[PDB]
RNA sequence: GCUUGAGUCUCGUAGAGGGGGGUAGAAUUCCAGGUGUAGCGGUGAAAUGCGUAGAGAUCUGGAGGAAUACCGGUGGCGAAGGCGGCCCCCUGGACGAAGACUGACGCUCAGGUGCGAAAGCGUGGGGAGCAAACAGGAUUAGAUACCCUGGUAGUCCACGCCGUAAACGAUGUCGACUUGGAGGUUGUGCCCUUGAGGCGUGGCUUCCGGAGCUAACGCGUUAAGUCGACCGCCUGGGGAGUACGGCCGCAAGGUUAAAACUCAAAUGAAUUGACGGGGGCGCCUUGAAACCGUAGGGGAACCUGCGGUUGGAUCACCUCCU
């Protein structure tokens, strides 16, 4: 078991668990509102690429 | 009436009074006038996080047809019966007879 | 997807912990109906079935506990 | 920041001011030479403090102004009023212009002198000053206005199109003249309970002031002041809070 | 939400025969048992708006009945709510 | 009289619909130790802050209040406001199936009545985390902001009130009709060779788009098309949803609601240059928040908190007849 094998191993177990991205997006409240507008806006700038 | 599973686990140091609790509870089935179409134990059971600090404690149901209220009885006996250490009732469809997968993995 | 559709046209399911393990993660998430190819009338029936699985301890929670 | 711009209104400041001799005189912000010239040449001599020390040097150096003043070079929160008004041999009028983040500070200093300082004469933004004047019972009215009407008598002397300004602002504003009381038509055990019991009750201006002073005194105590404690804060004039305020600390 | 046995002898009193069902005295009779029922549930559950919303829906629905057969027999009119004890 | 509208019944179905009551695993903070020791904390950097009384860290044990990671979706339910851990208890509505039954029982609705986000109020609890106000440290020409360390109300609960929101699909309710197409979701029938499939067939719902409509944008069988019944509302811009009066409210305020006076506009959509800061490669062409309700601060226009909406930006000079 090389000591960089097994921190590759665990790269990669940390990014398909997420963690980080999860704690970086919930370090501040935010007024429902936005993220309801900040989804359908996604929603619609996906939708555009499906048309060809 | 309504039939139901009952789930419960006890605690691995009190798993052999459990035939005197299916008895306490049957009895409060019988005595209610209900039916019971399933009973089961799955032994000392190992957890996937420690219950009340324990481990590998023993796993019980029944699947039963009786009236609400004794229903409620044999649930707040839980909470007086400190060897049950959890249970869940559940208000299923219908009563069902064929062993759980715990059992028929034997 | 008709594979996947007769996953769900068989079966409705809790306590088959070994059919629970096709639909989580390793760290004790729930799967993405998308990933699991199932459709969402199987995936809430398997969540609500998850749910009750980690309350009795069959499934844990986290990858922790 | 702003500072005056149109010689009419400049003109009417400085003559609604009436400065001459027999005045112990003192500008604060000179700011720009068209609206401290008229002041400083009605008054054979006068005093001044500037913030800033590059337009004190542009002023001093004028001609007309620096033989005709004498002028200081500092915050006037430092400034020591009070040996001014020996100085100058009688209480200060106090007066000008000024960038008035500074404002709210202005009147505490200014207060601080109630003895010193025989009136205050400034431009002020309408809102602020509208709260300033504002009656006991209007949503105008709150804990620094009641601070300033139990120090002071507040009188607006004339308000100002926001066109006359060098750099004109959107905002009108007025000039307002202030008088300490001779003697204080409330007289006070202290002001920190003034302060203390305004700040509380208008921090919960919205509800009962049984849920506000009440928090503090008894319904009984407020009642046995003649005060209803079911009223808001916006309900109470200066005088029943000065009563209030002898009544903490007469009673601690 | 009414058990089919309270249904079968409420239909079995007010109904024609087995065969009549919604007969405007079938009607307004399991509607006034399901209201009388519901006074127990409200009795508790106070803030339970939107289940009052189908209790308001089913005293007005009841109202409507009862003008219609008022209108078209006040003999069947009045022995029904007489049996009901209905304009109580 | 009738059964087509309306509506009852029998059997199923899906669902964060509501009300009530239990309960779980994360998490934060806090307390109690334990091990341990000079730092921690914070920012752009600082400072305020915390620690040698041992903090920070990390282990254990306990507390308490709050919220439900993931599923979770261009997804369901709900009149709308809104509804999301799990189980129970009560309970509302809806849709399909196949009959059976009533017999026009219908629609709309001024007044009226009731439900009604967020904020705020009322009475008595609770108070973890967060946080108007406030307090203190920073930043800045100034900074009231933007930054940080704190922090009350509030946020939570029961029971009253308020009754407003860009409470907006900015689109009244009900009914009939009128090309298509690709999905989603949820029943159902028949065929299934089964299991997949494949013919159907309701309901709900999303995006395209024909005709037609529309100022244009666009809408488009879930109309903004074609029409029938009733209700609500508008009559230039400001003054002004402001005055006054009435009503209503504990108070905030709500509500109904002027006029004088003043202006030749005010306005919607869309076209072409600027854009411009560019951005790419002389050429194609954009790294360039407003508000709503409500509550409070208050050098400003403003700043702050709560929660909703998207309507997320510019500005415009030298003449003419067939
Ligand atoms: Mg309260
Ligand atoms: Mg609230
Ligand atoms: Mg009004
Ligand atoms: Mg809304």
């Amino acid at each position: 078991e090389p000591f960089d094998v097994a921190l590759r191993r665990f790269k990669r177990s940390c990014e398909k668990a997420g963690v980080l991205a999860e704690v970086r997006r919930r370090e501040f409240y935010e007024k429902p509102t936005t993220e309801r507008k900040r989804a359908k806006a996604s929603a619609v700038k996906r939708h555009a690429k499906k048309l060809a | 009436m309504r039939h139901y599973e009952i789930v419960f686990m006890v605690h691995p140091d009190q798993s052999e009074q459990v035939p005197g609790m299916i008895e306490r509870y049957t009895a409060a089935i019988t005595g209610a006038e209900g039916k019971i179409h399933r009973l089961e134990d799955w032994g000392r059971r190992q957890l996937a996080y420690p219950i009340n600090k324990l481990h590998k404690a023993h796993y019980v149901l029944m699947n039963v047809e009786a009236p609400q209220e004794v229903i409620d009885e044999l649930e707040t006996t839980f909470r007086f019966n400190d060897a049950v250490i959890r249970s869940m009732v559940m208000r299923t469809k219908h009563a069902v007879t064929e062993a759980s997968p715990m059992v028929k993995a034997k | 997807f008709c594979r996947f559709t007769a996953e769900g046209v068989q079966e409705i399911d809790y306590k088959d912990i070994a059919t629970l393990k096709n639909y989580i993660t390793e760290s004790g998430k729930i799967v993405p109906s998308r990933i699991t190819g199932t459709r969402a009338k199987y995936q809430r029936q398997l969540a609500r079935a998850i749910k009750r699985a980690r309350y009795l301890s069959l499934l844990p929670y986290t990858d922790r506990h | 920041q702003n500072f005056l711009n149109d010689q009419f209104v400049i003109d009417s400041i400085v003559s609604a001011i009436n400065p001459q001799k027999g005045q112990a005189m003192v500008e604060i912000g000179p700011g720009l030479a068209a609206l401290t010239e008229p002041v400083g040449e009605r008054l054979d001599q006068l005093t001044v403090i500037e913030l800033d020390r590059d337009l004190a040097a542009r002023l001093q150096t004028h001609p007309f102004l620096g033989p005709k003043l004498t002028i200081y070079q500092q915050d006037a929160m430092t400034f020591n009023f009070g040996e001014l008004a020996e100085k100058m041999g009688q209480p200060l009028r106090v007066f000008g212009n000024l960038p008035y983040n500074i404002s709210t500070p202005l009147m505490f200093h200014l207060f601080s002198y109630t003895d010193a300082i025989a009136d205050m004469h400034f431009m002020l933004q309408k809102e602020v000053v509208n709260r300033l004047v504002a009656g006991p019972n209007s949503k105008a009215y709150g804990r620094l206005s009641v601070m300033a009407q139990y120090y002071c008598n507040v009188i607006p002397v004339l308000e100002v199109p926001p066109s006359a300004f060098t750099p004109p602002p959107k905002v009108d504003s007025a000039v307002v003249r202030l008088v300490p009381h001779a003697t204080m038509p409330h007289p006070v055990k202290d002001v920190r309970v003034l302060s203390r019991i305004t700040t509380e009750a208008f921090n919960q201006r919205r509800k009962t002031i049984r849920n506000s002073l009440g928090n503090l005194f008894s319904v009984e105590v407020l009642t046995g002041m003649g005060i209803d404690p079911a009223m808001r804060a916006e309900n109470i004039s200066v005088a029943q809070y000065c009563q209030m305020a002898n009544y903490l600390a007469e009673n601690a | 939400s009414l058990s089919t046995e309270a249904t079968a002898k409420i239909v079995s009193e007010f109904g024609r025969d087995a065969n009549d069902t919604g007969s405007t005295e079938v009607q307004v009779a399991l509607l006034t048992a399901q209201i009388n029922h519901l006074q127990g549930h409200f009795a508790e559950h106070k803030k339970d708006h939107h289940s009052r919303r189908g209790l308001l829906r089913m005293v007005s629905q009841r109202r409507k009945l009862l003008d219609y057969l008022k209108r078209k027999d006040v003999a069947r009119y009045t022995q029904l709510i007489e049996r009901l004890g209905l304009r109580r």
